[PDB]
């Protein structure tokens, strides 16, 4: 027997409670980072390694630009929820 | 022994829901930039080996129906399953074009007792959406 | 640079 | 600048909304699994590998025994939430 | 470039909160077995290199004060920080001896803007507690 | 085994 909630993974662009940022010309920050990491390492890294690097890239490479100063210079950190029971490789 | 078995005919299905336009009554604005996201993600996931399907500007009922049907299909010969949501959100909740639906109700279709062909297989959900109204001011 | 409500 | 919410990890014994199981004679399921993995691999494996193996062992090795049939033969999957930006080894 | 810097004099502090007995006002029962868990966790996290201290039957106020005071210590020479909570729980909340406090309120003390000496360092929370009343019936 | 309320 196996728990009905096992083997899910949720890769959220942001932590609970927060906004998520999107560049109208380049796309959303999380998706930009995700596709970047996946092109170089999508077949080489375990999924948690990929998403940890995505976390780092969103955290360090992105800061919001806004006219409105309430929304200016803000930061973002993604959030991974794992019920996985094994390492996941796309191979 | 410590990895998910990847020896199947197919890597599996990857459903992208790309929500850009919203009924005025929801109060939500157009998500400019999300087409560029959907194109970049489709190319990445096809390149990984997924059967990629892209849906556009879905109602809440459409989204629930898409995923319910996807969990009723035969995944016996697939190694995993992926779903990608690009939309507006608030906490625990994602927007269709006509309102909001709970994220847990979208993913519960793939629970072990409700999708026997994905049992013991990774079900992945990537979610680009707001989860509230707080801002991270940062620190040097 | 936009967010994904104003509550 | 870096996000204020970055570099947290929450290792929960169970998924939101669910009970968490404890054997009065042997301890809680999650802790038995956690200490057993850590005693064997705490200084070899990255934290996500450790916790993934904990997820596996809780999911497979445990099934409740209760007098109440409403609490009989139930299962449990733990749940990891990661805002980490790097791999974590205790080394 | 991809691992956390572990080149510090200390691995770090590890606070174990071990709540076995609860006030009658709460109506929660005795958590038999939680003492075997604390000792086992004490030896494991000690063996990893942590400086472990176990605090028994804490109140909500003690729990917020222990973690607030730990947040205000100097971690310049520590690699990381760990907190283990063993108690009764419901969704988003943890029981003290006397009542419940939101888990978010315990962990927020360690945010980057409230604890500069753990900036860029891992903060780990292990939580053995209930999160609701649902039961996972499983599937063969 | 036992659980960590019956609400």
């Amino acid at each position: 027997k196996i728990p009905v909630e096992a083997d899910f993974l949720f890769a959220y662009s942001t932590v609970p409670g927060y906004y998520s940022w999107r560049s109208p010309g380049r796309g959303s920050w999380f998706v930009q980072a995700l596709c970047s990491i996946l092109e170089e390492h999508g077949k080489d890294l375990e999924i948690m390694q990929i998403l940890t690097r995505v976390n780092d890239r969103v955290a360090r490479h992105f800061e919001s630009q806004s006219d409105d100063p309430h929304f200016h210079e803000k930061k973002q950190i993604p959030c991974v929820v794992s019920m996985l029971t094994k390492e996941l490789y796309f191979s | 022994t410590y990895q998910y078995n990847m020896n199947f005919e197919k890597l599996g299905k990857c459903i992208i829901i790309n929500n850009k336009n919203f009924d005025k009554v929801t109060g939500m604005g157009v998500r400019n930039g999300t087409d560029k996201d959907a194109e970049a993600l489709f190319k990445c996931f096809r390149s990984l080996g997924f059967d990629v399907i892209v849906y556009n500007d879905c109602s809440c009922a459409k989204m629930q129906d898409l995923l319910k049907k996807a969990s009723e299909e035969d995944h016996t010969n697939a190694a995993c399953f992926a779903c990608i949501l690009l939309s507006h959100g608030e906490e625990n909740v994602i927007y269709g074009k006509d309102g909001v639906t709970p994220i847990k109700d979208l993913t519960a279709h793939f629970r072990g007792d409700r999708c026997k062909t994905l049992l013991e297989k990774p079900k992945l959900f990537f979610i680009q959406a707001c989860r509230g109204t707080e801002l991270d001011d940062g620190i040097q | 640079d936009e967010v994904x409500a104003a509550a």
